[PDB]
């Protein structure tokens, strides 16, 4: 807990109002990882005000909440590990660190129920976890290049998405004998996020700054906009009943998108890669962004 | 032992990690030099200005550790052939960065992937880096045997793979590498790192990748089976491949995570060492030839130079040629003189080209074997070796042996000869003026003499070889034709190549030539059915012989005489690669031209393409009479 | 130890004799290959037909003994320059015979005498033997320091020697060798075996024979004095000569009979070993430089290439340059800030060309020494080393140090500078764009700044050297001017040569150049009094410097800084030898030309002869800006 490493990777608001900073060191002598829990995320990222934090063996590519005290972390090494937050909200304890992948873990995400997990590593294979029993239930080598993202279905426990650098976008199901389902020669997709309300809409952001909105069973590119001039790193819908879509790219720019992909907000607050965002579980006008300029800039969105 | 190093993608502490691998027994380490997920933009602010540093300090290891242990990796995000213009330009800049930092650190090799067909910009950036500054990193262009898009499990319910016969659809990967290499112009600083997937391709393809400068085979820990005791082993065919590569002295790399959680990770490298120990022993020939693989040697001038004593000495340790010569002489002596005249009929040999004495000693041994009385001569052009023959003749041989100091073609013999043991066979069985020399020697061979050898043949087999082509290509010298290194035969222990077909008889010589019109000029048309997409970089030559009725000598690999190191093969290059498509027929032609003064061979390919008549008039390589 | 072998002329049994010498401790043996008194006629019968053999059989030793121990001798009777036509032709044939048999056996060197002036036919036969076949014998052309006709005792009552001053009459022998060598065209396979007669010549001459590729000094047992204990020792001056030769790593030969009959013969070689042990120890510099003697290295491109980490590391072990820099900065800081302001006045350095950090560490050390507060920058072009500087700056240096990643000539400085520690001095003190780079850096140096170095000078000294001339001559490459290897400076540890005169200042640079018109072009006329007949093969360059008022760095041999291996000399060749006669004055001219893009040096000799303007327009060697 000496100092939070220079590079922020992921940030996720907990339901109770706390912040979960993922931060790895991508430069310098030691390339190590470190999680961070803030009960007053405004005080971040000043380590002196962190209610919790811990080191790992290597870098944190993406992390997720599992329940209220769990933590899903994907090391650069290729092993997903589960860090049960201690009941005091003061210490972070490793539970397992299963060396399962053969190369960098690039995404993780929890199925809708909250009992299983999926990860995707530049070893093209995607896996599925059982967090209670702590082994892999299924190891599908579906794509043909690295897996760029995954997004678990908020409403169906057996549905998740995953785009690749081999231009495939696959809607998946844990039941079917053949689980993959290619659901669109364009620009390479780079991020996915299911719609929180109309559960059969999902949006893939491409490598050229064009947010899309594709229907699984229709596959007509419905509504897309070149909001960013560089790779769309992440998309995260808002908690409003009619939610907005946050759009942060390698350009160091963040915007909010509607159902018509009409720009609401555009912030250049970050002076390097904006790496992931989240909305306030308390103040729905309040958004938190974390980037590789080590800043955590709080945005008030219209 | 065979080198072997761990491929990593997680090195939090460089010193700790390298220490751990060294304890595990690895020799080197393949690591990323800039962090893998550290996407650095070189074009537009404000990302263009992320304050440094950029990577681990140069000083974390000493120049010696950097130079001898580590092997760099080109970051995954770098994609200099992506379609997006921005990503193309960013990747160009990043790849230049990473390669230059690798050369600065000193790394002894750099790992670059070939994971798609469109690799032209990558080849361009890499060649521009090969031509900037003086550095000695070598580039291992990781390329899998079977593409990812064909290794995948059939789980896409809506776009299943085309499982039907796709012959070259199974060879797409070698073509990927072939295009990359040809763009980068066969640079001797680009070499392959053949990934080994769980399922191998057919036999022909795995013959393909040999001849390709494979510098390291990359074995994932996903292909190691589990044995009943709980440790990894490799199936019989994987072991076959691994033994081939072991012959090729590659450096094996264990990439991937540990899949045997019961046992620590070193078991894999223990298994590689186990297999290397158990590999079938090298034979008598290969033992001698080691230290000689793919090393081109300019052939000998038979009549213009005098062989120096090291050469005679080293070629007098051959275990088979002299046994064969003794046996042949024994049989011929028995044949020519029956039992009853074994005391009245005296047979006069004349060893032509006696050297330092080995044929004459063998001839005397055979005369004693066959209980027949002989009167040897020994014609030996090299006046030095006439010195050694004189010493023998005075000391040991006695009046039994005469010694003549003159050319076989010019000497005037006192009395005619019955047998003539001569050994003037070259690498290619007639490219050392054995025909000419013996044709000038038969004027003193009786009307029923016997000439040993009585015949000898030459053999061609069209080989493909990147290593040997680039060898000939780097055989340039100042002060001569910029393209004559491709027009002369090279004596070489052909090792790293791919014989594309079966050798076929090229030029058959027999002795004596009592044909009324002696003509030593030869023309030959040969067709070699090529049955796999590949390139053709030259025609290799071998030879068989017939000393006496059945006693033979041969270096032709299918019937190679045992442990005969007196002759290596020959390599006739051709001026350019001839991309050949499977099922075609490579057609080649030789003329063995010779005039009053000189000799030479002229070779051309007349199908599927046509190549320049190589060595016309012996402008590149003529054997001086 | 230093090699040493017995010269013989009586070897009745080759094996016994070689065994005896090996027991005595010698390493090799110089023996005749054909018997000395065995006069062989090659022209007219019936002597043309003496039945063989001709010599000892090749087999009396193994190829290894022949190749490593023995050294042949050219029979005494052979005189290829006698006037008699018959003897000329016989000697031609015999010498060819003996040399070819020597090459056949494999001998590692062959001993040929120069005992008269007329050696033209000998040189011709020897060059024709050097150009026939592929062999690797090397030829030691035995030549005495003082001719026989001048070593003789004055006992001829009727024809006494001319004892008066005969200056070059004392140098006739070196001219003998010079003519032989020039005829044979400086062939790298002809080397001298300097006989050592009892009475040495003057100092200048024994400086002569160095620079001449002396490969073995031949000490007769007639020059060894007797000490009171009854064993041989050599006078003080003979010891001086023997120490010079020992430096030159020659192979000493003990020719002659044993003249100390009281003691066995090994005492002589024991004495040579004794002296070699007692020779004055090599200094700190020579210890580093060993393994580097007369080895030409193409200089660096300062601005076009990035120095690789091995280079920085190896040049960071220099024991003096960094001490000097620290001392200079200490003194300048004290000078610029008095005691009382030691806490209010903050001095800002800007190390230009920071490399991996050594100057900046030394600057911080000096600031602590002189108790003054400083704010360092570090301009470092090489982006790699910007990586190492970033690592230092984050880890240890802290905010005290800034790091800039850009050309000194292009960077836009935040605040002006007081001192600027820069180290861009080359082998020749201005041939690495220190003037240009600092002249572009002074726009941000205050009106009273201090630049370290404040000055630096270059120095020329005309050297003679057969070894180094033939080195440059064998520096040819394909694909360029057949005569551009003679137009570029070579960084080299000049070892085997003869500086013909004293170095004189060539180009004086001082900084900053607040002269209203900055001009870095230089013209210089130099006269070097040459006072001994010799040849001139190039102009060597050195340099001195003035870091601060009195602290200096220098590689100029007379004032060489101690143990400074950061710089070797430089060697400016010239296209041909310039035979120089004693008393003359060698006149040379340099222009330091530079245009908007590039820099280069143009050098010519305008007396006693005239040589082509070398490197006009930098067609051979231009330093890229
Ligand atoms: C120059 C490359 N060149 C020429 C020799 N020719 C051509 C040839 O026509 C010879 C000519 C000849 C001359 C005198 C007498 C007999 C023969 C027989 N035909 C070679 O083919 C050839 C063969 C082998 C080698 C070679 O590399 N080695 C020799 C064999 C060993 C390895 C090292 C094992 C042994 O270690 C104890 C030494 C090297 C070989
Ligand atoms: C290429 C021949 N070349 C070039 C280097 N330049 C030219 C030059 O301008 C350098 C440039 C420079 C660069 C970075 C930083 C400082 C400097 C200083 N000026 C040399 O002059 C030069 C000097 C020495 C050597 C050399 O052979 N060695 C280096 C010294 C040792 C012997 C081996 C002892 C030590 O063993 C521990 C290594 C080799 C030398
Ligand atoms: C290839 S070497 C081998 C000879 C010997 N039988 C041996 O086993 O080594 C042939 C020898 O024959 C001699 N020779 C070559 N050409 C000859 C010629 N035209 N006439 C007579 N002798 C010749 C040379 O001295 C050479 O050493
Ligand atoms: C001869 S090296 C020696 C530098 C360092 N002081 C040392 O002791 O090794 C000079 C260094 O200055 C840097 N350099 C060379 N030219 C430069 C320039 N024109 N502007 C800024 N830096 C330069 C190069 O990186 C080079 O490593």
């Amino acid at each position: 807990p000496a100092c939070m490493e220079r590079q922020l990777e992921a940030a996720r608001y907990r339901s109770d109002g706390a912040l979960l900073l993922g931060a790895s060191s991508l430069s310098g002598r030691c390339w190590a990882g470190s999680l961070w829990l803030f009960k007053d995320p405004c005080a971040a990222p000043n380590e002196g005000f962190c209610s919790a934090g811990v080191q790992t063996e290597a870098g944190v590519a993406d992390l997720t909440w599992v329940g209220e005290r769990g933590i899903l972390v994907a090391s650069d090494s290729g092993a997903v590990e589960l860090w049960e937050l201690d009941e005091n909200e003061t210490l972070i304890v490793s539970k397992f660190c299963k060396y399962e992948h053969d190369d960098i873990v690039s995404t993780v995400s929890v199925l809708s129920s909250g009992t299983q997990a999926v990860s995707g590593s530049k070893d093209i294979c995607i896996k599925v976890w059982d967090l209670a029993q702590q082994v892999v239930l299924s190891s599908y080598r579906a794509h043909a290049a690295q897996v760029t993202c995954v997004a678990a279905s908020p409403h169906k426990d057996s549905v998740f998405l995953s785009c690749s650098e081999d231009n495939r976008i696959l809607l998946w199901d844990t039941r079917c004998p053949k689980p993959a389902s290619q659901i669109g020669p364009g620009y390479l997709p780079t991020s996915l996020a299911w719609h929180p309300q109309q559960s059969e809409v999902f949006v893939f952001g491409d490598e050229n700054g064009t947010v899309s909105l594709v229907d699984t069973k229709s596959t007509s590119c419905v509504l897309s906009s070149a909001v960013h001039s560089q790779c769309v790193t992440g998309l995260v819908f808002s908690p409003h009943s009619v939610p907005f879509l946050a759009s942060l790219s390698e350009d160091c720019s963040l915007a909010v998108l509607d159902s018509s992909l009409s720009e609401l907000f555009r912030s250049q607050a970050h002076r390097d890669f904006v790496r992931d965002a989240t909305w306030s579980p308390l103040n729905h006008s309040l958004l938190t962004t974390v980037g590789w300029d080590h800043q955590v800039v709080h945005h008030v969105v219209p | 032992r065979v080198s072997s190093g761990r491929d990593l993608n997680c090195v939090p502490e460089i010193a700790d990690t390298l220490g751990a691998v060294a304890k595990q027994g690895f020799d080197f380490l393949c690591m990323p030099v800039f962090h893998p997920r550290f996407k650095r933009e070189f074009i537009q602010e404000p990302a263009k200005n992320r304050p440094g540093p950029q990577t681990r300090s140069d000083l974390l290891l000493s120049g010696r550790d950097w130079n001898t242990l580590i092997v760099g990796k080109l970051s995954p995000w770098i994609r200099p052939d992506s379609k997006v213009e921005k990503i193309r330009r960013n990747s160009e800049a990043a790849m230049l960065q990473e390669l230059n930092f690798g050369a600065y650190l000193g790394l002894p090799a750099f790992l670059l992937p070939l994971n798609q067909e469109d690799n032209t910009n990558l080849a361009r950036v890499l060649t521009n880096h090969i031509h900037t500054g003086h550095h000695s990193s070598m580039f291992w262009m990781r390329v899998p045997l079977v593409a990812p898009e064909d290794l995948r499990d059939d789980i896409i319910e809506n776009a299943p793979t085309t499982h039907t016969e796709e012959y070259s659809g199974e060879e797409k990967t070698w073509m990927w590498w072939h295009n990359f290499r040809t763009l980068c112009d066969y640079s001797k600083r680009i070499a392959v790192a053949l990934e080994i997937g769980a399922d191998l391709p057919s036999n022909h393809v795995i013959d393909r990748w040999l001849g390709e400068p494979i510098k390291a085979a990359i074995l994932p820990t996903s292909i190691f089976l589990t044995n009943k005791k709980g440790f990894p082993v490799l199936s019989k065919m994987h072991q076959r491949l691994i033994f081939r590569l072991l012959k090729l002295e590659v450096q094996f790399i264990i990439t991937g995570t540990n899949h045997h959680s019961e046992k620590e990770f070193c078991s894999y490298l223990q298994y590689l060492e186990y297999l290397s120990q158990n590999r079938p022993p090298p034979n008598a020939y290969e033992l001698f030839a080691k230290g000689y693989e793919d090393y081109l040697q300019s052939p000998l001038q038979p009549l213009m130079d005098n062989l120096e004593s090291q050469t005679y000495e080293v070629f007098e340790k051959d275990p088979i040629k002299y046994s064969q010569y003794q046996q042949a002489i024994y049989k011929c002596l028995l044949d020519r003189v029956p039992e009853e005249e074994k005391d009245t009929n005296v047979q006069v040999l004349m060893v032509l080209g006696a050297g330092r004495g080995p044929l004459v000693n063998a001839s005397l041994r055979a005369a004693k074997q066959a209980d027949r009385r002989i009167k040897l001569y020994a014609v030996e052009k090299n006046p030095n070796a006439v010195v050694t023959l004189e010493n023998w003749q005075f000391e040991e041989w006695g009046s039994q042996v005469t010694v003549v100091s003159s050319d076989m073609r010019e000497w005037v013999a006192p009395e005619k000869a019955d047998i003539i043991v001569s050994e003037l066979l070259g690498s290619f069985a007639d490219n050392e003026l054995s025909p000419e020399c013996l044709d000038g020697a038969q004027h003193f061979l009786k009307d029923d003499g016997v000439s040993i050898p009585g015949e000898y043949t030459s053999f061609l087999a069209p080989i493909s070889s990147s290593k040997l082509y680039n060898e000939v290509r780097a055989c340039r010298e100042k002060d001569r034709d910029p393209e004559a290194q491709f027009e002369m035969p090279y004596v070489v222990r052909l090792h790293n190549f791919h014989q594309l077909s079966a050798p076929q008889p090229c030029f058959t010589f027999s002795h004596p030539n009592r044909d009324p019109m002696i003509d030593n000029n030869r023309y030959c048309t040969l067709e070699f059915p090529v049955e796999v997409n590949t390139v053709l970089h030259g025609f290799a030559g071998y030879f068989e012989t017939v000393l006496y009725q059945d006693i033979t000598l041969s270096i032709r690999p299918e019937t190679h005489s045992p442990g005969m190191f007196s002759w290596f093969p020959i390599l006739f290059p051709i001026k350019q690669p001839i991309t050949v498509r499977e099922g075609q027929t490579i057609c080649v032609r030789f003329w063995r031209c010779s005039n009053s003064k000189k000799v030479w061979y002229e070779w051309a390919v007349t199908a599927p393409v046509c190549s320049a008549i190589h060595n016309p008039t012996g402008r590149s390589y003529t054997i001086g009479l």
